RNA sequence: UUAUUAUAUUUAUUCAUUUAAGUCAACAAUAUCUAUUUACUGUUUUUGACAACAUGAUAAGGAUUAUAAAUGGUAUUGCAAAUUUUAUAAUCAAAACUAAUUUAUUAUAUUAAAUUAGCAUGUUUAGAUAAAACAAUAAAUUUAGAAGGUAUUGUUGCCCACCAUUCUUUGUAAUAAAGACAACGUGCAGUAAUUAAUGUAUUUAUAAAAAUAUAUUUUUUUUUUUU
């Protein structure tokens, strides 16, 4: 045995800096709550890139032909509505059910934290450099 | 309890030796018990002692094979007070 | 390619050495057979491996010929050629067996994964959502999409 | 399938097994069928066992755990 | 192992991606097995209840015994309940009876009693004449 | 070999040393044991 | 009590062994931990 | 335990980093009780429905003389931050009270509201071999 | 003494021990009245069938804790107990989507923008107001509460 | 850990002690000795 | 002394002596020294004598094996009869080529009866069985025109007979000796191979493993497995050797108590029949139950006279014989030269074995606290284990003196080895319809509304569904009169109520029990009690005069008239402005009030159009004289959809309840929420809300524990296929809305049975509809209502070690 | 390197967790001949198993005894049986890391119910380094059999000089000699011992000592009877 030997007390009065550190913390807790929510709802208003990756067939098509059609026709201002969001769209594009079953097979999709990027987001510097001061688990903007 | 401990011993018989384990019986087999006198018959200098063993090989069933028809019949010529 | 992620290569040997468990994983070689096949490409590189491994793979179990002295050491010497020779062998084949697929690719237009070469279509290496801010080797900031090397329609 | 049943049999080490079981079945069908299985050796059986599980292993297999010295 | 090529990309829902920091990054769950293997096991019954279902080509449709097709117009064990009930030995029609399927066309007659004008319900089936002469006979 | 006794019913090293039987014997019954049959007691309750 | 010949006894108490031999191959090894461990045979 | 950091320090054995079963780790180290993940921050560290009654620990059984600090399962409600009245939640070193009190923390169970792990160190509850490794990790520097 | 170990229990010890213990009055199993339906499972508290397992066997027993529950407690007191949803009815966004499904849904309508105040430069949250003075809510507890 | 240099080959147990001797090398193909002793007679 | 057993008894050997030859002079003293040093190409390579391994005994604590026989070895010659090949019980096959072989040989024989009452051992070979089941490739594919045609010309051109090759003389030497005995057995495509169905094959091998249990023992039959109780015993030791050599013992016990108790009976059962031997002299009693049936097996009422009673009874006891001394042959057959316990047709009873209860105990040989690589690499199983054999005793009738002779049997067992008893006796029933009605349905179906939780609790009085049996004769009621309203026989209640000579009104008659038309002992329609005059004038004004106008219990009133009770005495505070009612009008409790043959049985029976009159008579029970008058005479049943149904007859009725009886009735749950339903009148609780007002906006983090995953979203208005759809939006022209769907329920959903009338959904057949719905993935841990108490799958507690096969009886 | 038999051999690496005390004794209620026993009361002198010292005792760890069924050890690892003489420290719900002795999930699809983990994106990239020969598949760059110890459970063994107090003692030579003795510092001189040692001679010097010259073995051995 290694006998259990002790740590010294607590330090004398380190509990005023315990209760003032943990509250005036809390405090902070706020603000850092308050610009996260914000930062992710004001995200789920934006628009984001769009999640399919056009490398892939079917997205390869020319924008003027293929699944564009019914992207651009049937269903582009829902498309618009749901912000591009790679959940609902997904979603959405298979509701439609007149491309079959080519959205998870076939079609290809953006990573993750590739499909947050929101609208004009043409540096790909950009996906990394998301701010840190919110605390949202990578949907905040 | 006297019945099961006996040992019958193997050599029951001639040349061919009688099994009494399972291991034992991955070694033996009607069939090869041929080859076994074969190698006895071809042995004996006279065709009479050569009875013993088919005599034998007839009683218990080891299945006789070509050379044993050669090993009898050759020497069943070669055998001078031999009745055609 | 449904494979994109960033790689880890490993060198030839590294990967001949494995032998049946995967370089001569017996379907692989069926796979690389067909697409040699298909492409009027004669697989005479394949089949002079698949020889190569054939025996190999039935003989793995056997101890090696006694090593009686020999000072001539011819034997060892034969011992030591023949093998290089086989490694040289599969080296042009395990060599072969990229060479097309990236070119396949090509034709297809499939984009291979991160660092990648195809002879044409990629010259440099391709890398498109990656881990990381630029092309990992060039130094070069990422363009967002991923830049795409082929024509839009089919 | 008397062993313990697997959805896909694409493996060697069980087609061995079902190699060996089709040998076995031929001899008990045709007595001297043996001789030129059983000096081919697709009767004899191999003896060969996969580790059983192990919880010292850090997969279980083989490969022991780790150890740094000071 | 989690390279989101596998599992059918379903394995996204478990991974980390990135240099995690393992001690305060990085959800729990995804750490145990059995937890990942409970997992994949519901995602891998999916396949199986989805191919069982798209071949789903029978619809059930129940119906008063009297005027049922005259292979369940016996007890009917229900399934898991007993040896498989080969449908008529004596006929030499063995199939099981959870897997023979009659046709639309055959039952237009109590299921669509109401059919009026009967083939409006649908077209009686045109049987192929598996007699008469016909390429496979050389004519 | 401490202060906490050995359970004489549950311990194989005593149930299945020389003191007592051991798990290849025979393992009949050793003696059958009539007490209260030969030498019953009345019954005399505590509760009422 | 019962009995039948012994073969060897092995006084093994945590101080040593002390085995004694009147060789056979074996039948029934008894045991006693009681406070000195010994291996009849 | 090396440092027996209370009474139950001479007891049990750290047995190595041993790997428990998941969610049976013995000591409930809820060292990730305030993580804030603003998405998920109605169901983190929470209920999981939202129609469930409140835990016990934010009511009163019987006539208490009082409760020194009201356990840390209890969840804040406008009654806990508007009425003002001092309300202790146990930590170390001796307890912690909500003395400025907020609409931000109502719903919340304490859990959520404390920070364990205090960023302020002590250099006095360690002694100096115990120190020297947080000069080193940088977490104290020198 | 000398190894004569019954291979079976002998005939007279079979006798005399199967005679020193008795037979279990319930094990004879006979009855040609037959069961009860009304009366045998509804006995006296004492000697009752007594479910066991499952909760679902406790019918007669559930009716019981009911009624029970009923008699002592009055709805007075049970008033108190709140439900979490009427708690965080207190809180400045009681109500906001989570990003599994209806991410998109969510919108600024449901931030409350004016408990804090924000920084144009930033763009951010650089502090919050004071939100327990000044929240006048007619249901501090909720109405149809009536202590 | 060994944190001793690793063992050579031979001191090692053979590495399929276990597989059958028969096995090793597979004697294939028997079927065809009876075909090629018949056509060897042949020749000669 | 406790202790007086423990010193030895003799002198122990002493010591006097020298190390033994070459033994310490490292060097491990267990290996013997020269004996290992000895070739083992001279002694071989074993280690224990060869002998049958079953002899050995895998020892304790001692790392070596010992014989269960005590230093004997029985050598191979008393496993096997004599001389037998390999040492086999039987030459043909082995171990496994006698295991299929039985089942090629048991489907041979199977017929649909092999199966039903018997349990896995019921079904047939799984794959004889389920080829057969697969007639789609059965289709036997002819001879190919190549093979016709390769022995065409080998039979007939080229002069050479071919010869299949069984039939080949591979034989070098012994070319005389035949071809197996069946070399021309014919080879069609459903028999073998076994190729079968993919989805059958599941639906056969998970049948099996639930059938398990299903065997029905207790039967009538004369064979080796029949019997009327089967009483099994599952013996218990720790030692496989024991529980064998116990098993062992039993039998030659129950071989004897079991040959003489059997054997009296034999005694008595030849005693019961013969010429001037009685017995079966039929009771009086007896031949009455025989000829107590209203209609019997030809022409009307029957009867049966005191002979073919005394001959039926005589056609039983040829079985009980049969059954009987077919007991006591397979009794005395197992002899101590030829002992076979395990075969049921030659041993009686006979041994079943059961695999024995293993339990695996892993844990750390090590302890310290600074490496856990020290502690996993030092684990070590040790093994908990119990062998169990099962005693199956089948006796041809119960006899209790046996019975007690086989409970007796827990005493002088073996040492170490407890034992459990699986008795299994027929019992005679009676399902008597007068508890138990066939009735119809209820007017008012119950629903899935009647089956949420706890609706055990709170809808359904406890079945048999109460009856009322008592009836009074109302003013003037007469025989037939009183018959009619119970739907009984007059004569039938003239034998019912054997004192009631005289009606007199005001007397309660007892209903009889074949009546059809008793009511539920209560009363459904609410009823109130005004303070109308009831004890003179004086109106109700406490406690105790309420319950006296009434004449029930205080505390009933109170449970009902909940708001009544919470304030006053019988209300004290009275009606004023507009009369208070459950002051002034108390609701009577629902026990104090008293069914009416008008509002149990529902008078009004629809009619369908396959219904003719005397139809819904035939369904109705009553008559067409007396339903076409009870209805008004129609001139065609087209136009009355529910015709009244008869005011019923003196006979009998099958009318509908008016709701169902064992229906826990709403009013009694209002006495057992007494003071809840108090709370609302009281303080006025207008409603509550269970989830906040935007939660329809709302649509995930709001999900309620009785709430499930996959949420199923609004239906599509009436899209429920293809022409419903193009109809409505894309052809509106389209005449067919909807193609003619089945007049009869479409049950989609199969097998799962849905509640109807629920938005329901189809399970997803596209795998992206899967994938991208919200489903929840296991995050937190596992929970399971049963395994629960068996915590982890590492520490599986068994409160009670039992084999893992252990079937319950 | 002496006349049935193989190491050269991939697959890996960032890992942490413990709380807020309480042992000085036993008591049938139904259906067996009746006990209120119903509610069987009698007032108080010790200090080991502990928060502390307190003998025993089973593990981890591969290195040279299978060809016709076996790859994990004793020297010892927290709680154990004779050493006591400050002291309650034990799991209970809601609980705070500093810890050598640890598979963590790496980009088609991703939180459903006892409460369970938001920052570490950067060429599966430093130095260190981990574990296989077993139902699998790598069978050779190669092996008993001769050898030493100042230590004396033995190389993590001892020893050695200069470098301080001392003390003692003188035949007083930089900076007396000798002997004693345990510090610190400097190496690492010696035990075939990191270029073998010893000796003698010359020279050299932090110090053991080093270079050159000769003998030498208290160093270990390598061996043509006229080609």
């Amino acid at each position: 045995w290694a006998k259990p030997k002790k740590r010294p007390k607590v330090g004398p009065g380190f509990h005023e800096k315990a209760q003032k550190w943990r509250d005036e913390y809390l405090l902070d807790r706020h603000r850092v709550l308050a610009d996260s929510l914000r930062a992710y709802v004001d995200f789920s208003s934006t628009k984001r890139v769009e999640p399919w990756d056009t490398r892939f067939a079917p997205f390869d098509r020319v924008e003027k032909d293929g699944v564009y059609i019914l992207t651009r026709y049937l269903m582009d201002d829902k498309l618009q509505l749901c912000n591009y969001h790679h959940r609902p769209v997904k979603r959405m594009l298979c509701n439609v059910g007149l491309m079959g079953p080519q959205v998870t097979t076939t079609a290809r999709w953006k990573p993750y934290r590739f499909a947050t990027n929101p609208a004009n987001t043409t540096r790909a510097e950009r996906t990394f450099t998301k701010d840190k001061t919110v605390f949202t688990g990578y949907h905040h903007d | 309890s006297i019945a099961d401990r006996r040992h019958w011993p193997a050599k029951k018989w001639s040349i061919g030796l009688e099994p009494r384990t399972p291991r034992d019986w991955l070694r033996f087999s009607y069939r090869n018990l041929a080859y076994a006198y074969n190698g006895a018959l071809r042995a004996c200098a006279t065709f009479p002692e050569m009875l013993v063993y088919y005599k034998e090989m007839k009683q218990r069933g080891v299945k006789v094979d070509v050379d044993t028809l050669n090993a009898l019949l050759s020497r069943a010529a070669r055998y001078e007070h031999i009745q055609v | 390619n449904t494979y994109l992620t960033r790689s880890v290569a490993t060198p030839p040997i590294s990967v001949i050495r494995t032998g049946p468990k995967w370089w001569a994983e017996p379907e692989r070689m069926v796979k690389h057979k067909v697409m040699y096949f298909t492409m009027g490409i004669d697989q005479l590189p394949l089949r002079r491996t698949a020889v190569i491994q054939k025996d190999l793979k039935r003989f793995h179990m056997c101890k090696p010929p006694p090593r009686v002295g020999d000072a001539t050491g011819y034997k060892r010497s034969r011992g030591a050629q023949l093998t290089t020779w086989y490694r040289r062998i599969q080296y042009q084949e395990y060599h072969l067996q990229h060479l097309f697929v990236r070119h396949m690719w090509g034709l297809l237009r499939m984009y291979p994964g991160n660092t990648t070469k195809i002879q044409g279509k990629a010259d440099d290496g391709y890398v498109g959502y990656d881990s990381v801010h630029f092309h990992r080797y060039n130094r070069s900031p990422l363009p967002f999409p991923a830049r795409e090397i082929y024509e839009r329609r089919k | 399938s008397e062993g313990k049943a697997m959805p896909s049999f694409a493996n060697e080490i069980a087609a061995f097994a079902c190699r060996m079981a089709v040998a076995n079945a031929i001899t008990k069908l045709l007595p001297l069928a043996r001789i030129p299985l059983k000096k081919a050796g697709l009767l004899s059986v191999d003896r060969r066992r996969e580790p059983g599980q192990f919880p010292g292993f850090v997969d279980g297999k083989k490969n022991k755990r780790k150890f740094a010295k000071r | 192992m989690h390279d989101a090529n596998r599992f059918g990309g379903r394995t996204a829902y478990l991974r980390e991606i990135g240099p995690i920091d393992h001690k305060k990054k990085g959800r729990l769950f995804k750490r145990d097995l059995p937890t990942l293997q409970f997992n994949v096991d519901v995602w891998c019954a999916q396949q199986t209840l989805r191919k069982q279902w798209k071949g789903r080509d029978w619809d059930v449709v129940e119906m008063p015994f009297e005027m049922a097709p005259k292979e369940l117009q016996r007890v009917v064990p229900e399934k898991y309940t007993d040896v498989p009930i080969m449908t008529d030995p004596a006929r030499h029609d063995y199939m099981n009876i959870r897997r023979k399927v009659f046709d639309r066309e055959d039952m237009q007659d109590a299921l669509f009693a109401s059919g009026g004008a009967g083939q409006s319900p649908y077209p009686a089936i045109q049987r192929v004449d598996k007699a008469a002469m016909t390429l496979d006979k050389y004519l | 070999l401490g202060y906490t006794p050995i359970n004489p019913d549950t311990s194989p090293m005593l149930m299945y040393s020389q003191c007592h039987w051991h798990y290849n014997l025979p393992q009949g019954m050793e003696r059958p044991s009539s007490v209260n049959r030969s030498l019953p007691a009345p019954y005399q309750p505590h509760h009422s | 009590s019962i009995y039948f010949n012994l073969n060897g006894i092995l006084i093994w108490l945590n101080v040593l062994h002390i085995n004694i031999i009147l060789i056979k191959y074996a039948f029934l090894i008894l045991l006693n931990n009681l406070e000195y461990l010994i291996i009849f045979k | 335990l090396k440092i027996a950091k209370s009474t139950f320090g001479f007891y049990l054995a750290r047995r190595g980093q041993r790997k428990f079963p998941f969610h049976r780790r013995p000591h409930i180290k809820n060292t990730q009780a305030m993580n804030l993940n603003a998405p998920y921050f109605w169901s983190y560290m929470t209920a999981k429905s939202q129609s469930f009654f409140l835990p016990e620990e934010n009511y009163i059984t019987g006539d208490w003389t009082g409760k020194f600090f009201v356990s840390k399962r209890q969840v804040y409600t406008l009654q806990h931050a508007t009425s003002g009245g001092k309300v202790r939640v146990k930590s170390f070193p001796s307890v912690f009270e909500l003395n400025s009190p907020s609409r931000w923390n109502v719903g919340k169970e304490m859990n959520t509201l404390t920070k364990p792990r205090m960023d302020l160190i002590d250099d006095q509850m360690l002694t100096k071999k115990q120190r020297l490794d947080y000069v080193k990790a940088g977490l104290l520097p020198k | 003494r000398q190894g004569y170990l019954p291979r079976y229990t002998p005939w007279e010890w079979i006798a005399i021990q199967e005679a020193d213990q008795p037979i279990i009055h319930e094990t004879m199993r006979t009855d040609n009245i037959g069961a009860s339906y009304f009366f045998s499972l509804n006995r006296s508290w004492r000697y009752k069938a007594r479910p066991h397992g499952y909760l679902r066997n406790y019918e007669n027993e559930v009716r019981d804790m009911l009624q029970f529950v009923d008699g002592v407690t009055p709805w007075k007191q049970a008033q108190k107990i709140r439900t979490y949803w009427e708690v965080r009815q207190h809180h400045p966004m009681p109500q906001f989507n989570r990003p599994e499904v209806a991410m998109h849904r969510n919108s600024a309508g449901l931030l409350p923008s004016h408990m804090w105040e924000m920084d144009k430069k930033t763009g951010k949250v650089r502090a919050v107001k004071d939100s327990v003075r000044d929240y006048q809510t007619k249901i501090p507890v909720p109405k149809w509460v009536q202590l | 850990r060994r944190g001793k240099p690793r063992p050579r080959a031979g001191m090692f147990p053979e590495k399929y002690r276990r597989v059958p001797t028969l096995l090793k090398p597979q004697q294939g193909g028997q079927q065809y000795f009876n075909e090629f002793l018949i056509r060897s007679a042949n020749d000669a | 002394y406790y202790w007086s057993r423990y010193r030895i008894p003799s002198q122990m050997p002493k010591f006097d002596g020298p190390a033994p030859v070459a033994a310490p002079q490292k060097t491990n003293e267990f290996i013997d020294p020269i004996d290992d040093k000895f070739p083992v190409t001279i002694r071989g390579n074993l280690v224990r004598p060869d002998v049958p391994e079953d002899q050995y005994v895998d020892s304790w604590y001692v790392c070596t094996s010992m014989t269960h026989h005590l230093g004997d070895f029985r050598p191979w010659s008393a496993s096997a009869p004599a001389n037998a090949y390999r040492f086999r019980p039987y030459n043909e096959f082995d171990s496994k080529g006698r295991e299929y072989v039985e089942h090629l040989r048991k489907y041979s024989r199977y017929t649909p009866q092999a199966s039903r009452g018997k349990g896995a051992n019921g079904f047939p070979f799984r794959e004889a069985f389920l080829t057969k089941m697969n007639t789609a490739e059965t289709a036997a594919v002819n001879p190919t025109r190549e093979t016709v045609m390769t022995r065409a010309v080998a039979e007939r051109l080229h002069h050479a007979r071919v010869l299949s090759p069984l039939e080949v003389q591979r034989d070098v030497g012994r070319l005389e000796e035949p071809l197996p005995c069946a070399g021309k057995i014919p080879a069609e495509r459903s028999t073998f191979p076994f190729r079968w169905n993919t989805e059958d094959w599941y639906e056969y091998e998970v049948a099996k493993a639930r059938n398990k249990r299903f065997v029905f023992e207790n039967t009538n039959d004369n064979g080796v497995c029949a019997s009327e109780v089967t009483y099994r015993i599952v013996l218990e030791g720790f030692w496989d050797h024991h529980v064998m050599k116990l098993a062992d013992d039993v039998v030659m016990f129950l071989k004897d108590v079991g040959r003489q108790v059997v054997d009296e009976k034999l005694k008595s059962v030849r005693a019961s029949l013969e010429s001037l031997s009685s017995g079966g002299a039929v009771d009086p009693e007896l031949v009455a139950a025989f000829n107590a049936s209203l209609k019997g097996p030809f022409g009307g009422a029957d009867r049966y006279d005191a002979d073919e009673v005394a001959h039926f009874l005589r056609s039983e006891l040829e079985r009980l014989e049969e059954q009987c001394v077919g007991l006591i042959n397979r009794a005395n057959v197992p002899i101590p030269g030829t002992s076979n316990i395990y075969d049921a047709n030659v041993s009686w009873p006979h041994v079943e074995k059961m695999e024995p209860w293993t339990r695996m105990a892993e844990f750390w040989t090590s302890s310290s606290d600074t490496s856990f690589t020290e502690l996993e690499m030092s684990t070590a199983h040790y093994e908990f284990r119990k062998y169990f054999r099962v005693v199956v005793v089948k006796m041809p009738f119960q006899s209790t003196e046996f019975e007690q002779r086989m409970y007796g049997i827990r005493h002088w067992l073996h040492r170490q080895t407890s034992c459990e008893f699986h008795t299994t006796y027929r019992r005679n029933v009676v399902h008597d319809s007068a508890v138990f009605p066939t009735e119809h349905d209820p007017e008012t179906k119950p629903s899935h509304e009647h089956h949420r939780l706890f609706s055990f609790a709170l809808d359904w009085q406890s079945a048999p569904v109460d009856y009322l049996s008592v009836e009074l004769a109302r003013e003037g009621d007469s025989w037939s009169s009183l018959a009619k309203r119970l739907g009984c026989s007059e004569s039938e209640l003239k034998a019912a109520n054997g004192a009631m000579e005289e009606v007199v009104a005001g007397v309660a008659v007892s209903v009889p029990g074949s009546a059809t038309r008793r009511l539920t002992s209560f009363s459904t329609t609410p009823s109130v009690l005004p303070l109308q005059q009831g004890d003179g004038k004086p109106a109700i004004t406490s406690w105790r005069r309420a319950a006296e106008v009434l004449g029930c219990s205080v505390e009933e009133l109170q449970q009902a008239n909940g708001a009544a009770a919470l304030t006053y005495m019988a209300a004290a505070e009275s009606g004023d402005g507009a009369f208070d009612p459950a002051i002034k009008e108390l609701v009577v409790p629902h026990t104090a009030t008293a069914a009416s043959p008008e509002s149990s049985f529902a008078a009004f029976e629809p009619v369908f159009e396959g219904d003719t009159w005397t139809s819904i008579a035939a369904r109705l029970g009553c008559s067409e004289a007396d339903l076409r008058a009870c209805n008004d005479v129609d001139g065609s049943v087209a136009d009355v959809s529910s015709c009244a149904s008869v005011s019923v007859p003196a006979s009998a009725t099958r009318p509908r309840r008016i709701i169902h009886p064992q229906l826990r009735p709403q009013a009694a749950t209002d006495a057992l929420l007494a003071r809840t339903l108090g709370e609302q009148a009281v303080s006025a609780m207008g409603d509550i809300p269970s989830l906040p007002a935007n939660a329809h906006k709302f649509p995930h983090e709001y999900h309620t524990p009785t709430s499930r995953f996959p949420t199923t979203p609004q239906q599509s208005p009436a899209s429920d296929n293809w022409i419903a759809y193009t109809a409505k939006y894309l052809d509106k022209q389209l005449a067919l809305q909807d193609e003619p769907a089945t007049v009869y329920n479409v049950n989609k959903l199969w097998p799962m049975q849905q509640v109807p009338g629920k938005v329901d959904q189809t399970p997803f057949e596209e795998d992206q509809t899967w994938l991208m719905h919200p489903i929840p993935v296991h995050q937190m841990q596992q929970h399971h209502p049963e395994k629960d108490l068996q915590d982890l799958p590492f520490v599986n507690h068994e409160q009670f070690p039992r084999s893992l096969e252990w079937t319950a009886p």
